[PDB]
């Protein structure tokens, strides 16, 4: 399974003076979220209803 | 005098489409769709700085 994300910055100072290296945090938490969703559902259901 | 820049915020273009996008029925059947969108700028004040830049 593969997906894609689109992101946008609102408050710059939290983007600077917080957890560093943004794309690292974004990607490297998205993977965990994707596992969390993909886990519970059966193989056939993932095959059929992957988009809703 | 010094510099003349007024980029005209055109009120004429209303043509936007989606080339090819996918969707799904209730019956677990695939059905590709295509459509076009037409839209007119309505109130200019909020519109500008509602985008920051007039780039379409």
């Amino acid at each position: 399974v593969e997906m894609n994300v689109q992101y946008r910055v609102t408050n710059p100072e939290k983007y600077l003076y917080s957890v560093t290296s943004p794309d690292d945090s974004l990607r490297q938490a998205t993977d965990s979220a994707l596992r969390g969703v993909i886990g519970k559902y059966t193989m056939d259901r993932i095959l059929t209803e992957g988009r809703t | 005098p010094f510099i003349e820049t007024v980029k005209m915020l055109d009120a004429r273009i209303q043509t936007m489409d989606n080339q090819a996008d996918r969707f799904v029925t209730k019956e677990k059947k695939d059905l590709i769709v295509d459509s076009y969108i037409k839209w007119r700028i309505s109130d200019f004040s909020r519109y500008y700085l509602a985008t920051g830049g007039g780039d379409i």
